[PDB]
């Protein structure tokens, strides 16, 4: 019935909140930003195209995931210097089976929350890259198209040790139930 | 079987950014 529509709606969602949460959480300069009206609120959006393409192939190949609801989780991972998973925005998804500004305004409350995060957050380490993680079963056809491999997460990065637990945001409608929430070491 | 997955690829690097956003 819907189903694609959720996932469209889900994906673009996520490329922007991937985008702002880089921004709020300094892991590449501002300068790279520019700013952008998207769910009609003040977002920033790198301008670098090497990233913008990361950005980009990261969520289409978790694009057919989302599709046929195999995505438990989309997981913004920061890293410090060292690669050591400092600090941890999960996106936890559940699309129950079963029974538009709705879901707008509900994906703008997440959007919102992460702008002003920095209010709650202890304020991260210099020299940060991400990466991405994704919790799914057991896409491999857009990985081959993209040049875009995935591989197993390590266990360094899919463990946090003693994580403090920072919940942003919840949704929770007929077709979709997501809770944003971050991890931070102490 | 519940697995977490990555991609291969790293993203750009803060310094190869920084250089970008330099020059």
């Amino acid at each position: 019935n819907f189903g694609q529509v959720v996932a469209d709606v889900l994906c673009e969602f996520l490329e922007v909140a991937v985008h702002l949460i880089l921004y709020v959480r300094e892991v590449y300069p501002v300068g790279i930003f520019q700013k952008r009206k998207k769910y009609n609120v003040p977002v920033q959006m790198s301008c670098h195209p090497e990233l913008n393409q990361y950005i980009q192939d990261t969520l289409h190949c978790v694009k057919p995931l989302l599709e046929k609801n195999d995505v438990e989780k989309v997981v913004v991972v920061i890293l410090d210097k060292e690669h050591r998973p400092v600090e941890k925005f999960v996106f936890e998804i559940t699309q129950p089976p079963l029974l538009l500004s709705h879901v707008e305004q509900l994906l703008r409350a997440f959007i919102l929350k992460i702008s002003v995060c920095d209010a709650v957050l202890d304020h991260n380490p210099p020299g940060c890259t991400f990466t991405v993680l994704v919790h799914t079963r057991e896409m491999e056809k857009i990985q081959v198209i993209k040049d875009f491999p995935w591989i197993l997460a390590d266990e360094q990065d899919v463990h946090m040790h003693d994580p403090r637990l920072i919940p942003l945001k919840t949704m929770t409608s007929d077709i979709l139930k997501m809770q944003l929430y971050v991890e931070e070491r102490a | 079987k519940k697995i977490v997955i990555m991609p291969c690829k790293c993203a750009p690097s803060r310094q190869l950014v920084q250089v970008w956003l330099q020059a």
